[PDB]
């Protein structure tokens, strides 16, 4: 019932695999279908087209920018970063320094908007719930939560 | 002929407007080739590259802008089947100057009324209301200013 009332905030493996069930859904992620910076994209793309609008951290009207915050879990953040394309954008494209150059000393990474934080007990709570299995022939999978503005409450 | 945005008459330059509708603009964008051409040739410069900060993008002389209310369009009009083998499709428009004219007869107007009784204040309504027209560029049954293009969106 979570999966098919959120068809468009729900992004599995790829849109040409999503399903109503749940169990379903999960066994159409590929080993090979991997995060990299053209997938997460993907995410944001879902992010700006939603039925009810999420609403962005950042807007900037001219020029017209909106920016979001990723929190991958360190296996789906060491794929962001390491993939053989989209890894040249950070060492020519930012100024020649080594104290603040993300490549040499690593950290969260902005592209195309959106910036990557990496939050390592993800892995320590998706392996709890079964993620090192179902997917598409029993391989590991891991979640990516790509957030904009109040979306936990917090009640003090 | 199609009047251009803008004209350099010297050192020939004419420049035009494309609006995709984010699933062309996905593929335009993440393409294999065609990318180190705003990393290899843009300034060394974080706050201006929109690689690292997604935008609009120039190249070859046309600025590619994003709409994202193209997909809630051409979605409901059948464009996710009707292509080769029943595939999704998208269109783009390149348009020129003076592609679709705007006719305004009255700016919006506010005003606000007390139904019921307005001593026993039970009722309230506001409202709004404009009067305008709003139709493409038509000469001679042809386009005045714009381009249609169809491509494959797999939408994946």
């Amino acid at each position: 019932a979570f999966s098919a009332a959120n068809p468009d905030r729900l992004f599995f493996g790829s849109i040409s695999g999503y399903s109503a069930t749940w169990a379903t859904g999960l066994g159409n992620v590929d080993a090979a279908e991997t995060c990299t910076a053209a997938r997460v994209g993907v995410m944001k793309r879902l992010a700006m087209s939603a039925s009810p609008a999420i609403t962005p951290m950042q807007v900037d009207d001219d020029e017209g920018r909106e920016y979001f915050v990723a929190f991958h879990g360190s296996r789906t953040f060491r794929d962001l970063k390491g993939d053989t394309a989209m890894l040249n954008a950070n060492r020519e494209a930012r100024p020649r320094d080594v104290s603040s150059n993300p490549l040499l000393q690593d950290g969260d990474l902005i592209y195309e908007g959106v910036i990557h934080r990496e939050v390592p007990e993800i892995d320590a709570w998706a392996a709890a719930n079964g993620f090192n299995t179902a997917g598409a022939g029993s391989a590991p999978i891991r979640p990516v939560f790509l957030c904009g503005t109040q979306s936990v409450f917090l009640a003090y | 002929a199609i009047t251009p945005m803008q004209v350099d008459d010297d050192e020939g330059r004419e420049y035009f407007v494309a609006f995709h509708g984010s699933r062309t603009f996905r593929d335009l964008k993440g393409d294999t080739a065609m990318l180190n051409a705003n990393r290899e040739a843009r300034p060394r410069d974080v706050s201006s590259n929109p690689l690292l900060q997604d935008g609009d993008l120039i190249y070859e002389g046309v600025i590619h802008r994003e709409v994202p209310e193209i997909d809630a369009w051409a979605a409901a009009n059948g464009f996710n089947t009707a292509g080769a083998g029943s595939a999704p499709i998208r269109p783009v428009f390149l348009c020129g100057t003076q592609s679709v004219f705007l006719a305004y007869a009255q700016r919006p107007q506010a005003g606000t009324e007390k139904s019921d009784i307005p001593a026993l204040n039970r009722r309230m309504t506001v409202g709004m209301d404009e009067i305008i027209g709003v139709k493409k560029a038509a000469f001679n049954g042809k386009q005045h200013g714009v381009v249609m293009g169809f491509f494959g969106a797999a939408g994946d």
